[PDB]
């Protein structure tokens, strides 16, 4: 019963602010990490951030140091993302994503969203 | 208590195990895995 569907997005002017969310169904949500990763319109991939299971240990790329916010919930057994400040050049589309090893960080990705 | 200090010594010296047995997995397992053995003040409580 493995599932991961999302909610948010739609237009934000540029100046604006977005709050996602991720529901995650069917594994043991506190025994693994979870990452966001973006897909261009232009075909290509690219990573967003990730956090480890506790909620302690968090990772950024350079690109977009300093602008989002990435937490867990326990309980809630659902992941969110918080943005400000948008640029242009995020027009593109977001997934959610589980690594594959338990405990782990930055292995790979087995099941990821829609 | 009137025992421990004819007995110091030898804590010293587990001591300084946990010290260098410490600082080597800090190191060694540390890129992966952050919770566990990423700093070294939970380095020191995932090893005791």
């Amino acid at each position: 019963e493995v599932q991961l569907v999302e909610s948010g997005g739609g237009l934000v002017k540029p100046g604006g602010s977005l709050k996602l969310s991720c529901a995650a169904s069917g594994f043991t949500f506190s025994n693994y990490a979870m990452s966001w990763v973006r897909q261009t319109p232009e075909k290509r991939l690219e990573w967003v951030a990730t956090i480890s299971n506790g909620g302690r240990y968090t990772y950024y790329p350079d690109s977009v140091k300093g602008r989002f916010t990435i937490s867990r919930d326990n309980a809630k057994n659902s992941l969110y993302l918080q943005m400000s400040s948008l640029r242009s050049e995020d027009t593109a589309m977001y997934y959610c994503a589980r690594h594959l090893y338990r405990y782990d960080v930055g292995g790979a990705l087995d099941y990821w969203g829609q | 208590i009137s025992v421990i200090p004819g007995m110091l010594s030898v804590i010293a010296l587990m001591t300084l195990f946990f010290y260098i047995f410490a600082i080597m997995a800090t190191q060694l397992f540390g890129e992966r895995f952050p919770e566990w053995f990423g700093t070294l003040g939970e380095s020191f409580y995932t090893l005791f």
